[PDB]
């Protein structure tokens, strides 16, 4: 149930104009990647909540959901958003039900059991909470950089692959006091030249810095102590949709039995379920792979360039996230937590 | 694509496969290695009862101290000859 | 810094004129989506912030279109204004139009056609500032794709000689490619003061030039000029016009081309399939769509039910709505909204817009069927075909050779009803 | 001598290349000059087709050898043609194959029976270096592409990495002989070898896909087999082939996808690596510098001055050892094989 | 600096000990030093026993401390505390078990909110002290204990590694209700904790069969249950124990043996290590120098002097990471539970 409906495209405009240039954002690949897509669905949230005029809370929910439905829409494969919808409206739902009745356990007793003003400037305090996931949003590198001196120790050989900002500030945090090393494998043709600029920037640090091509991952593997990887999400059977090539890093890591180390904010983890692959693998052009001027070879062959890749979740170890260090196995009661289990289909 | 370039001049350095000398007793109108060079040519019918490839010539582009003096550039070679101090 | 662009539709409007008679070319579905938006698309990336849509074939439904579009609300990129006037513009005519009125501000892009690209003009146009910033002679830079000189998508119009200096990139030779012509010819004079110059055959020409304000008026003077490759690059480097530099981007990367012949429209729409032109993909729903990508390169909306023992091969697009019948094949095809498939069919390298109703046991292959046509059962139809605006066809008829059908009062062959040519709807 | 093996794990790889012929030594034969420079500047040129060029070389160098005044033929052959490997070894490490086929000249030599006249004893030599080439190499070939073409089945889905001679011929012959089938063609940093193969294959009308090591887990749900063109069988059974060829094996395992390599007997070997940086080739690390899917053509990257920047090191391996226990088959001109009969093969020369 | 994180992989593990009272602190009270030197000298006791005398200790503390009148009590006992923690983990590093109930002590300094004469303020303290010692540990082990015996029938033959308590009275208990079973003990060097179980077993008149570690291959094909006891239950599901453990477990599921951990719910920590070497506690060298059947018999060893020689290096872990992957079920007071389900019970507290 979309915002198609129940709205117009002018109205839509002209009273959520957020809206509809993150929509056009979304589809235009200008906003891009769990952590701008984060912060500016949580901004046009902030104008939602702040525009619409609603007397039930109920208004308010499937008004949000609706907005929702359509943001992810645009851009499905970047569950950031929806995740940020889904936690607002967990949000907007318990602050109600404490406001219900300051007017004064199991799913499985449900089973045996008793069958069978509230909604507006709450606003007030809904907005003030969406500000709590922006700042929350902040100190998510921070929050993980500092575990790093409980896993990262001198001497030791760490594998990574592609670029991330979370995994470069949790590296060199430890690498401010302990001496270590890193052997980057870049995320060709994707994560290429990000990865490149963390290998530099990680070898400015005093890291020992080692840049491999990915089909070096398995040769080299045998030496290295761990795996600390980045993820794009985190799915709802605590599977990993992840850059391209991670899988190449997991699978070799398994065999060669290195524990594999994950590294994200709580803001990736998405209750979507991965009925499918095929639907979540999000494919980039074949520029990246080959060039166009290769007349013959395009005209004569299927050329394909996926930008995501997906890792089973019994392949991590751990998973280093802001509120800490946790058992994929514990995935499950984190979501439980943050999320209402009713907005996991937007 | 063809890189042309009149800021290049002959270095008079030739180096030939050994028919090029069965290149140059048959054929010949031929002239002076430079005019030798051009009529290669390695495309259309070009009939003139070659032996056996496809024929091929390449060129080298140094960056510092090769050239020749045929004009007066010996004044300006010999005063580029000074590398020297004592 | 405030951009404008000239785009103009209504060019190549003859080319497809079976179709083009209901709809304008502009408005023609590349890969269910009309080509207008490829060219918006491409200029919203570019940083346009203004528009001058060019038009006369139904520039009303245009105008139509573009009132009701994606680019006349609050959100949109630019601001799209459109131009009415007499039919079969050349771009010299409509330049020197658009110098009466001081429409153009600064540099502008002039595109002719439909363009389908993701290449970022955003550093072409820096490059083609800064070089204006020392030297104002500088009056147009063309957009050109590098490739091979066989390249599919380098066609006709794309098959070019350029000569560009290898560190100024300023084009001082261009030649279209044409039989007949076996030689390069240039003057030596350029040679004493430009000295390491490219003789291209490998550049696909997408047409794609930013001009400067001067043009206009230039257009205005020299008052011959038609075609913008023709005379006026001619006349720039033959001195015509005597102090103009004109120069190259080669792009090396993305894609560019133009929509102007039936067989680019097919190159084209099947390099859109093929991931070429990301994200302007059919699975990015950019109008709101319902696409996924599949394997094989296969396109399917919703609501679309495909029947068991049906074999959909691969590169192909169906549109939502669409039924396709039992033991049919449809392979390398795009198929548009509320098609309906007979059973046991064979459709291969076709092309069917919306409402398209196809019977049973038919052979269709290469072909372009307009909407709302509608095709009788144990009818055969072949390569080249092209069936326009709602033309039926009844059963057994074979259908072949590049014919252009069409239900109206002009030059092509045929008209509607039960069995058609033969069996003719109009005698001709 | 280089003895200093520090913390690097890569420092006791030999990194030392020559790439011109600015002072070499005067004793090399010319035609050992020629296949020096081929070998250190070529970039596809196969394991096999190094072995057949050092043997016919090495043709030249022995007809052209004249016995000194102080030792007979067999004494001094074998320095003369060490001289020529020595400095073939500066130019590029040498391969199992060729480091075969030298092993089996010099043994021929030591056996060259004394009442021999030099030039009976040159003529001999060159028979069996004939009878090497076209028995170990060609024939051996021959057979492997037939009894691996066998095993190809229509509707097949055939995976390949890289530029493999052998795997090339065995799915040029499949195509030929009326098989109908499709091929997945893997390709990889920092240098796309698989491009020349997509060309060899597309140019023969075979039906291709191209991808990169990295979309290998989207790729491998179409693969239905696996065909891997090796530099090396060890005795342990494990495969000695190129860079990625061990993740093809591993996520063709995960997928149920039978690994076949294929490698002519000539190219087993005694040695046992346990992994793989032990034994292995280094590439020039400035490969890796500039990225944007091409070779040379040039743009300044990121990685440029890397030798400059301190804790900043690129290098790219050339090989590695995949497990024995990820390779399905081994097909040679043996036959279909357990990869573990490698050792066995051996002792029947 | 006070760090040293080298070469060695065993560097950072604190290797500092208090072996004597010389120029102790003035301010630590008499029964934590008596605890300090029992803590830092006794082969006899572990986390449990640790922590409970650790908690009477400190009600002793709180007993015998005196609030200044500068300040009141909720500021400065919390300091004063942290003083003779302070000089107890000099003499040995905290158990975890200790570590939960200091956190526990600490908290409950705090909340208190300035209300109470402070006699009253001591009164509640020892209360949860003593409801701390009766509800986690004492309660909740006689909970283990019949939640593990149940588990026990006719017939088997029950491994325990060392000396747990934790496990002893699951087995004295087991036999006392009457059920037929028999023991395996298995040992290990330096100190042989075992033979305080075999001796403890057979006097409770239980059937007993005692071998080494280094049998465990043998005398497994006996076995048909693994109890073990834990120092802490790592929040992945691992188990951490003593160093021979993960051996125990190991061999366990190699023969098809379920492997039972008995593990009080406070023993449970947020803390997760991949290996057995990050979080550990070095014992003395100089223990593995006796020779092996008895110890501190004084018997010299070869290796007596290996403080003076160079390269030689005696080690002895006491701690050991044991897989959530081995452990087949995790038995506390909220019942038997997946060993993964650790840090759900940690959010029930």
């Amino acid at each position: 149930g979309p915002i198609s409906e129940f709205m117009s495209t002018i109205n839509v405009e002209h009273t959520y104009p957020a809206v509809s240039s993150l929509i056009a954002d979304l589809k235009s690949r200008k906003v891009q990647g769990p952590f701008a897509v984060a912060v500016e669905t949580a901004l046009v949230m902030r104008q939602v909540i702040s525009q619409t005029r609603w007397s039930t809370v109920d208004q308010l929910i499937d008004t949000v959901r609706a907005v929702g439905s359509t943001l992810v829409k645009a851009q499905p494969t970047e569950f950031s958003c929806g995740n940020i919808i889904r936690r607002i409206l967990r949000l907007i739902r318990e602050e109600y039900q404490e406001l219900l009745k300051t007017a004064d356990y199991s799913s499985m007793l449900n089973l045996l059991g008793r069958p069978t003003t509230g909604g507006m400037d709450m606003r007030a305090v809904i907005i003030s909470g969406i500000q709590d996931v922006i700042d929350e949003l902040d100190k998510i590198n921070t929050d993980i950089e500092v575990q790093s001196m409980d896993h990262l120790h001198s001497n030791e050989i760490i594998l990574t692959q592609g670029c991330s900002k979370t995994v470069e500030a949790f590296l060199r945090f430890a690498a401010k006091k302990r001496k270590f090393s890193v052997i980057v494998a870049e995320g060709f043709p994707n994560n290429q030249k990000g990865s490149h600029a963390m290998a530099k920037r990680l070898a400015q640090a005093g890291i020992d810095t080692t840049v491999i091509s990915d089909a070096t991952i398995f040769a080299i593997m045998s030496r290295v102590n761990k795996v600390i990887l980045g993820t794009h999400a985190i799915l709802g059977n605590g599977g990993l949709v992840t850059y391209s090539g991670a899988q190449l890093v997991a699978q070799a890591a398994r065999h060669h039995a290195t524990p594999v180390v994950v590294c994200s904010g709580i803001y990736k983890l998405s209750p979507v379920y991965p009925y499918d692959l095929e639907s979540i693998i999000q494919l980039s052009s074949p520029d990246k792979i080959m060039s166009f001027n290769e007349g013959d070879l395009i005209s004569r062959a299927e050329i394909l360039n996926p930008y995501y890749d997906y890792i089973p979740p019994d392949l991590v170890d751990l998973f280093i996230t802001n509120l800490g260090g946790y058992p994929p196995s514990y995935l499950y009661r984190i979501m439980n937590d943050t999320y209402d289990a009713s907005d996991t289909i937007l | 694509r063809v890189t042309l370039n009149t800021n290049l001049s002959d270095a008079h350095i030739f180096v030939f496969k050994h028919w090029v000398i069965d290149l140059i007793r048959e054929k010949e109108s031929i002239s002076s290695i430079r005019g030798d060079l051009i009529p290669y040519l390695v495309k259309c019918q070009y009939q003139k009862s070659f032996t056996v490839a496809l024929i091929a010539k390449d060129g080298i582009i140094c960056s510092r101290a090769n050239n020749l003096p045929n004009y007066f550039e010996l004044n300006k070679c010999i005063a580029k000859l000074t590398p020297e101090q004592r | 810094h405030a951009l404008q662009a000239i785009v103009l539709s209504d060019s190549y409007n003859y080319r497809f004129r079976p179709l083009t008679l209901d709809k304008p070319r502009c408005l023609l579905p590349l890969a269910n989506t009309p080509l207008i938006e490829y060219t918006f698309e491409f200029l919203a990336l570019a940083g346009v912030q203004e528009v001058y849509v060019f038009c006369c074939a139904h520039a009303g439904q245009i105008r139509e279109y573009i009132e009701k579009s994606k680019w006349n609300l609050p959100s949109s990129p630019f601001s799209v204004n459109t131009i009415v006037s007499r039919e079969s513009l050349s771009v010299g005519d409509a330049l020197r139009e658009l110098d009466s009125k001081q429409l153009i501000t600064s540099d502008f892009i002039l595109v002719s056609g439909d363009v389908v690209s993701n290449v970022p003009l955003n550093e072409v146009l820096k490059e083609h500032r800064k070089r204006r910033e020392d030297d104002k002679n500088a009056i147009m830079t063309m957009v050109v794709r590098e490739a091979s000189p066989f390249h599919r998508t380098r066609a006709r119009t794309e098959s070019s000689v350029f000569v560009i200096d290898k560190k100024t990139s300023q084009c001082v030779h261009y030649q279209a490619n044409e039989r007949g012509k076996h030689y390069v010819s240039m003057d030596p004079e350029i040679f004493n003061e430009h000295e390491e110059l490219e003789v291209r055959n490998d550049l696909i020409d997408c047409q794609i030039d930013i001009c400067s304000n001067d043009v206009p008026a230039l257009f205005t003077e020299n008052f011959d000029y038609q075609d913008i490759r023709k005379d006026f690059v001619y006349g720039v480097l033959t001195s015509d016009l005597l102090g103009k530099k004109i120069h190259c981007h080669v792009a090396k990367e993305n894609y560019a081309a133009r929509v102007r012949s039936l067989q680019t429209y097919d190159a084209i729409s099947k390099d859109v399939l093929s991931r070429w032109v990301y994200p302007f993909v059919p699975d990015s729903n950019l109008l709101n769509q319902t696409f996924s990508y599949q394997r094989h390169q296969i396109y399917k909306e919703e609501d679309v039910v495909l029947a068991r023992s049906c074999i959909i091969k691969a590169r192909t697009l169906i549109g939502a709505y669409t039924k396709v019948g039992d033991a049919s094949v449809v392979a390398n095809t795009i198929i548009g909204r509320n098609c309906t498939i007979g059973s046991n069919c064979s459709i291969d390298s076709a092309f069917l817009w919306e409402d398209v109703v196809i019977g049973d046991n038919c052979r269709i292959g290469k072909a372009i069927l307009a909407n709302s046509v509608k095709i009788g059962n144990n009818c055969s139809i072949e390569d080249g075909a092209i069936v326009a605006a709602g033309v039926v066809i009844g059963d057994n008829t074979i259908i072949e050779k590049n014919k252009r059908l069409t239900t109206f009062e002009s030059h092509s062959q045929g008209t509607l009803n039960d069995p058609s040519l033969v069996g003719i709807g109009g005698r001709g | 001598i280089f003895e200093e093996k520090q913390v690097s794990i890569f420092s006791h790889l030999d990194w030392r290349r020559r790439r011109t012929t600015e002072n070499i030594p005067k004793d090399i034969h010319p035609a050992v000059i020629r296949l020096g420079l081929k070998l250190a500047n070529y970039k596809i040129f196969g394991s096999n087709q190094r072995c057949i060029d050092l043997l016919k070389t090495f043709k030249i160098v022995i007809q052209d050898y004249q016995t000194p005044y102080g030792t007979t033929l067999s004494r001094h052959l074998t320095t003369h043609i060490n001289s020529q490997i020595a400095y073939l070894v500066s130019t590029r490490p040498l391969s199992i194959s060729m480091g075969n086929a030298i092993r089996f000249l010099k043994l021929e030599i030591s056996v060259l029976d004394i009442d021999l006249t030099d030039d009976e004893g040159k003529e001999l030599l060159l028979e069996k270096i004939d009878s090497y080439i076209r028995d170990r190499i060609i024939i051996a070939g021959q057979v492997i592409v037939q009894a691996a073409t066998e095993k190809i089945q229509d509707g097949d889905v055939i995976l390949t990495y890289l530029h493999s001679s052998t795997v090339n011929d065995v799915l040029i012959h499949a195509k030929n002989v009326g098989k109908k089938f499709r091929v997945v063609v893997v390709d990889s940093r920092p240098e796309f070898e698989g491009r020349v193969c997509l060309k060899l294959l597309t140019e023969h009308g075979i039906e291709c896909t191209y991808v990169m090591i990295s979309a290998l887990s989207y790729i491998m749900q179409e693969v239905t087999k696996i065909f891997l063109g090796g530099h090396a069988m060890l005795s342990n059974g494990a495969l000695y082939s190129r860079a990625g060829t061990s993740l093809i094996s591993l996520l063709g395992h995960e997928s149920n996808v039978p690994v076949i390599a294929c490698c002519e007997s000539y190219k087993f070997t005694e040695r046992i690596q346990l992994d793989s940086l032990v034994y292995n080739e280094l590439a020039p690390g400035d490969q890796l510098v500039n990225m944007g899917v091409d070779d040379f053509e040039e743009k300044p990257g990121v990685l440029a001055n890397w030798k400059s920047v301190k804790n900043l090191k690129l290098l790219s391996l050339k090989y590695d050892v995949t497990p024995p226990r990820l390779i399905t088959v081994c097909v040679c001109e043996m036959g279909l094989l357990p990869s573990t009969s490698v050792p066995a093969i051996i002792n029947e020369f």
